RNA sequence: CAUCGGUUUUGGCGGGGGGAUAAAGGUCCGGGGAACGUAGCUCCUCCGGGAGUGUUAUAGCCCCGGGCGUAAUGCCCUCGC
RNA sequence: GCCAGAACGCGAUGAUACCUCCAGCACGUUGUAGACGUAUAAGAAUAGGCUCCGGCCUCGUAUCUUAGCAGGCGAUUCCUCCGUUGGCCUUGAAGUGGCCAGCGGUAAUUCGCGUAUUGUAAUUUUAACACGCGCUGGAUCAAAUCCUUUGCAGACGACUUAG
């Protein structure tokens, strides 16, 4: 799959144009300043242009999502920034769907259900270099041994003359990505409500 | 030994339209119209004489004359199946369990389902889904006989061992547990 | 009609089939020999379609729509080029297509550095009349 | 104006060595024309001039374009490939360049 | 690549030929007979006197005043051609070139210039 | 290789008790006359008991095809040494000429049996003067009534130098 | 011969192709194979797929990351394989020889409207005997882990249902172009002066 | 580049000798045979054949001998350019 | 489905200060796995195909193009061929080709004037890309890193933050 065109709305907020910068406190904020006259020039037929090029096409189409982070209890300004893919009809309902969604804020309750089932993503808790009993927990040795208890006493044979792959070897262990599966929601509850 | 010719003549009823385009043989008769696919053999047709088709092999080594008169009776069971059609019978066997069975064509596909219930003892369901072009029926005639009708003989064959081939049993012995559908008779419609 | 079936009817390897040998000569088949060798003869008066009496390899020749009609199996030499001559095949041959393209090639091989030039200079003024006729054509279309 | 070309000579490519698979001798090189797919018609370039023809990265003598010299000694194999020898051995960086067979001094 | 008419052998593989002044431009001129093709269209040479081509086949005709006419200490202009060999050259192509326009062809095919194209093989080819 | 037939006659030199010794003809197909007198030696020595040392080669002459343009049927008869025995076989070729037939044999029979010209020894060669004389299926099939057959695909012949083709070659030659 | 050679790879042996694109890449010619879904392999489909399969028992044991095979999977990459074992890859002569070589699926632009050339020598329908068994790489590679198999067959019908508008296009200029030769008013001379000369 | 010398490679030409003084082969004159049976004739179908008789007829073929003929070709061996 | 992501695999997008970038032109190269006509698009079968529906098919041994100072200056003569600029439409598999306007050059035919002296062979220095320099016409006025900070992270780098 090749990624054709993008399409971008105007008036991007600053918690998405903070993504673009790693030094957005001394910089022009100069983030998608020129393209905003694609909107605005030619009656916006640049971006009329694209979006006939997305339906004509494209047979997945994806919108540029974007959360509020300044909602939350978070010292991060950066917002962070995904691709989510519009499922569904035909590739021209697709586009329609996601055109008229352009800067219109999008609630969980309409993505998800009360009774669903779904996919958890996201980064482990990282434990930096550890050894090889927390990375594999393999058997602890005996109290006796002379250099070091948390080992494994045999990494590989006289032959094959190499340390294979899939010996128990110190090093990291969390923060990696990782997909669970087949979580219930048992509740979606509203931000306004007093009794959720 | 390479043969210098071999040859198979096939005699076409007055009231039957045969054609062969390249080695796809269709045939058009009045009970409808059925279209087989011969490209894996290297063969030669040709008219002989006022409604005969004749089949010849220019140079075969005894394994290829042997698909000769192989082609010769699949292109002979098309005609018959176009005029007086393929019918089999098949009868219940049990011992102690009913089987109960029920047939209906599905909507969406077409074909006959055969849905087979009680089997020995079984709680389990067997859905068999016949082929294309293959009607079931159950018998008034006789008590506990199934009906396949159809004018291909390769879907009304396979469509009766699909059913006897769910019917079988397991770690009993079949000598003495002679329960299923076995096929009777193979006659024709008419 | 009853039976609709197509066509691949080959040309026979028959006593009487006139067969084209290596070099462009010609040779009727008076006998078979085995399915990939037969017995030919070549009695033409032209020396570029006359062929020695002898035993040459299928694998080696083109088969001819021209066929001797009813040429005795094994017959000689002189009873093969009396139905020779009776069946007309040198004079069928000249207006055999195949006949047409060999003279063809011979014609193109022998040019000279003159005669390829001469070729250029007709061919151009003839291209010149066929692109007058060929634009009128498309804008009277 | 003029819409032709202006080559004077036939096309050949620079295939290897003389070699017997271990050893090579860079003293012969085989070189295959263009056209050329027998014996009986390699016997016609037969002596015939043959020039590899390169650039470097200098100019001497007013120009950059340099030229090794050779002939066709005899042909090689069945398949119209000949054997040539030049002034100093062809270069081993050259295998599968291109070389002009010039129709130098003819026979006919 | 021009093609040019044979006068006379002279001596070692030295040819005299002319390809006449006003058809092709190619001068009286000597040429190693290894560095020609010899083809098989012959222009008759009635009307062209021997007497004038000897004298001229006779060596140091051409080579006369090389090493007098060597100047090279600088508006370039081109080296004025002896208004001998002019002459001599002028009184040969009045019988050749009336003899070459009897030929349909052959005083545009002298005018040209010869050139390989794809697919001509010279080994097969014939002259 | 390719063989022509030799009739080599050979004989005992006399000796004072034998002054005039018999003389012994033999039909040898050898591909040259060094080796239709060592044949000759060979199937000698084991039948008549005569030695090269002792004896003579009296004549080595080579017998022609008198009929070479006629197509005629064969019968042949010979001995081999297989791998495990030695057996007596019978086949029949359809050629020109005897030398014809026996160059097919030994191909035949170094294709079929993996016999090779050392195994083989050609008992008789004879031509078989009618057809219900043939008694063989491979030859009963190419002298029918009428025989006349196609050549079904029939590959082109392509020069091999010409390594790229333009369009598709057809197998209706 | 010429500049770039453009090979259909519809109908070939995978073997015989490849033995003579190598020599051909090796004498300093450039080429261009495509359609290498629909080469052919001799013999039946299931002695092929288990060719492949001991194939992909083979591979680096202490670290599968390094040291190869490298099992590729799609068609044009099985042909690429055999075509590598024919050179001498670890050469810079050989690896010049191998960037000459251009192997695709389909018939991807601009090779869409260039002429495609055959070989004889390769070509399936005349090396082999009628009867025998046949497979093609196409099909070994979908069952052995390639995923482009319909995406491939898609982009086909475009381009066969693009092409084929053009061949009525074609078939108009040949039949204009028969008409304006039959109309054309052409000196006589000519006529068997050229008819002499052959053309 | 021309004319030579040494070695070598690859083509072409002319003339001899030998074998059954090639065997064949073409035409003609004789004798003898048969079928994968030509004409004619007798039967069924008769679009298309089959069966029998019939030994050259309104095709031909096989074997032996003899003239043209000291024919040619082919293979091998040779003297030269 | 799931993990990594080629550190010499790739795509889309945002902003790009300057010794800048885009387009055109011009010149030059201590550049080239190696131009010299470096011309040619149906699909599919092969015990069958193509068609101008008349017929044709072993054959790319084909078709186009192919003359003129490396190709000049004029004339006679014919509306063919080529290149380029602009507009419109169209092509997403690694985006390319089609109609129309103008401009420029053109042996289908026939001629006149010039070639010489590179001296008897010496690559036929000319193409296409890539790069650099300069001119003309336009366009823009940016980031990353160090540093301080954070702890969803960490041996150190690194990573998530904030200034
Ligand atoms: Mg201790
Ligand atoms: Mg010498
Ligand atoms: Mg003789």
């Amino acid at each position: 799959l090749r990624s054709l065109t993008t399409v971008w709305a105007e008036h991007l907020s600053d918690e998405v144009k903070r993504r673009f910068y790693k030094n957005w406190y001394k910089s022009k904020k100069k983030a998608f300043t020129k393209y905003v006259k694609k909107h605005s020039d030619n009656n916006g037929a640049a971006i009329t242009r694209e979006l006939e090029r997305i339906k004509k096409y494209c047979t997945v189409v994806r919108v540029l999502a974007h959360t509020q982070i300044r909602k939350t209890p978070l010292k991060q300004k950066k917002a962070h920034l995904m691709e989510i893919q519009i499922n569904g009809g035909s590739v021209a309902d697709k586009v329609e769907f996601g055109h008229g969604l352009f800067e219109k804020p999008v609630s969980i309750d309409s993505i998800f259900e009360k009774d669903e089932v779904i996919d958890v993503i996201a980064v482990t808790k990282g434990h930096g270099f550890t050894g090889v009993t927390a990375r594999w927990g393999t058997k602890k040795l005996p109290r006796k041994t002379h250099k070091g208890l948390r080992k494994v006493a045999c990494i590989g044979a006289w032959h094959p003359s190499h340390v294979q792959w899939t010996v128990a070897r110190a090093g990291q262990a969390g923060y990696h990505h990782r997909t669970s599966v087949n979580h219930k929601i048992y509740r979606i509850g509203k931000g306004d409500a007093e009794d959720s | 030994m390479r043969y210098i010719h071999s040859e198979e003549t096939l005699e076409v009823p007055e009231n039957v339209k045969v054609s062969i385009k390249s080695r796809i043989v269709t045939v058009e008769g009045p009970r409808g119209k059925l279209v087989k696919d011969l490209s894996h053999i290297a063969v030669n047709f040709s008219v002989i004489k006022k409604g005969v088709i004749g089949l010849e092999i220019h140079h075969g080594n005894r394994k290829n004359v042997a698909a000769l008169r192989t082609v010769r009776t699949i292109i002979n069971n098309l005609i018959i199946g176009v005029t007086k059609g393929f019918k089999y019978k098949m009868r219940y066997v049990y011992a102690h369990f009913p089987i109960n069975v029920n047939v209906e064509k599905n909507a969406e596909t077409g074909n006959f389902e055969v849905e087979i219930r009680n089997f020995i003892g079984e709680k389990i369901v067997r859905r068999v889904v016949m082929q294309p072009g293959v009607d079931v029926e159950i018998s008034k005639a006789q008590k506990d006989e199934l009906v396949l009708s159809g004018n291909s003989l390769e879907g009304v064959s396979q469509s009766a061992a699909d059913i006897q081939q769910i019917c079988r049993v397991r770690n009993k012995d079949i000598r003495k547990f002679l329960d299923g559908i076995y096929v009777s008779e193979k006659g024709n419609i008419v | 009609a009853d039976i609709q079936i197509g066509s691949s009817a080959w040309r026979l390897v028959e006593v009487g089939r006139v067969l084209k040998l290596e070099g462009g000569s010609l040779a009727t088949i008076v006998e078979i020999v085995d399915h990939k060798r037969v017995l030919v003869d070549g009695p033409s008066s032209d020396p570029k379609l006359a062929a020695p009496r002898g035993v040459v390899s299928l694998s080696r020749t083109l088969l001819t729509p021209l066929v001797v009609e009813k040429l005795p199996r094994g017959a000689r030499t002189g009873a093969v080029k009396k139905a020779w001559e009776a069946a007309g095949i040198d004079a069928k041959w000249k207006e055999s297509n195949w006949a047409k393209k060999q003279l063809q090639q011979e014609r193109r091989k022998a040019l000279t550095d003159f005669d390829r030039f001469k070729v250029m200079r007709l061919k151009k003024q003839r291209r010149f009349e066929e692109r007058k006729a060929l634009a009128k054509i498309k804008a009277s279309a | 104006p003029t819409e032709a070309g202006h080559r004077l000579y036939v096309k050949g490519r620079h295939l290897s060595y003389q070699r017997g698979r271990h050893t090579t001798h860079p003293k012969t090189s085989l070189i295959k024309i263009e056209g050329v797919d027998d014996t009986a018609a390699a016997n016609f370039y037969l002596g015939k001039r043959v020039a590899y023809v390169y650039r470097g990265q200098k100019e001497v003598r007013g120009t950059k374009i340099r030229v090794i010299w050779g002939k066709v000694t005899r042909p090689h194999g069945n398949s119209g490939v000949v054997r040539a020898k030049f002034a100093a051995p062809l270069p081993s960086r050259s295998f599968g360049a291109s070389v002009r067979i010039m129709l130098y001094p003819s026979s006919i | 690549g021009k093609r040019v008419v044979l006068l006379k052998a002279l001596d070692q593989g030295v040819l005299l030929v002319t390809g006449p002044f006003k058809i092709n431009g190619v001068p009286l001129r000597r040429v190693n007979a290894r560095y020609v093709i010899a083809t098989s269209q012959k222009v008759d040479l009635a009307g062209i006197d021997e007497a004038k081509i000897n004298e001229i086949a006779q060596p140091k005709y051409f080579t006369a005043e090389k090493s007098k006419e060597k100047a090279g200490e600088e508006k370039p202009q081109k080296k004025e051609v002896s208004s001998s060999r002019v002459a001599d050259q002028k009184a040969i192509d009045k019988a050749l070139i009336a003899n070459i326009k009897k030929v349909e062809f052959l005083a545009s095919y002298l005018a040209s210039s010869f050139t390989l194209r794809k697919g001509d093989k010279p080994h097969e080819m014939k002259w | 290789g390719r063989l022509q037939e030799y009739q080599v006659i050979g004989r005992h030199l006399p000796t004072e008790s034998n002054p005039t010794p018999a003389l012994y003809r033999m039909r040898i197909f050898a591909p040259n006359a060094v080796v239709a007198k060592s044949r000759f030696w060979y199937f000698l020595r084991g039948l008549r008991k005569v030695k090269k040392a002792t004896g003579e080669i009296v004549t080595c002459n080579v017998i022609t095809e008198k009929h070479p343009l006629k197509v005629k049927n064969f019968g042949v008869w010979i001995r081999y040494d297989s791998r495990s025995g030695t057996h007596n076989m019978y086949k029949e070729y359809r050629e020109l000429s005897r030398t014809a037939a026996v160059e097919a044999l030994y191909s035949d029979m170094a294709a079929r049996h993996r016999a090779r010209f050392r195994s083989i020894h050609i008992l008789k060669v004879v031509e078989l003067e009618k057809t219900e004389d043939i008694k063989r299926p491979y030859l009963k099939q190419l002298v029918t009534k009428k025989l006349s057959f196609p050549l079904p695909h029939r590959v082109p012949k392509i020069s091999n130098k010409k390594i790229f083709s333009a369009k598709r070659p057809a197998t209706f030659a | 011969f010429e500049s770039v050679v453009v090979i259909d790879g519809k109908g070939h042996l995978l073997g015989r192709l490849a033995s003579i694109v190598a020599k051909q890449l090796l004498n300093g010619q450039k080429i261009v194979v495509v359609r290498c879904e629909a080469l052919n392999i001799s013999g039946e489909f299931f002695r092929a797929k288990l060719k492949y399969h001991s194939y992909l028992r083979k591979m680096t044991r202490y670290n599968p990351t390094r040291g190869g095979p490298f099992h590729f999977r799609a068609p044009s990459r099985i042909f690429y394989k055999a075509v590598r074992g024919m050179i001498p890859h670890k050469t810079a002569r050989g690896a010049a020889a191998l960037e000459r070589l251009k192997v695709f699926e389909g018939v991807p632009p601009p090779y869409d409207k260039k002429k495609k050339m055959v070989v004889p020598q390769a070509l399936r329908v005349l090396r082999l005997q009628p009867g025998r068994k046949f497979c093609t790489v196409g099909r070994l590679s979908s069952e052995v882990g390639w995923k482009y198999e319909d995406v491939v067959s898609r982009l086909e019908e475009r381009r066969k249902a693009k092409g084929a508008a053009y061949y009525e296009r074609k078939k108009v200029a040949a039949r204009q172009l028969s008409e304006a030769k039959k109309s054309a008013k052409v000196n006589d001379k000519t006529a068997e002066a050229l008819k002499e000369f052959g053309y």
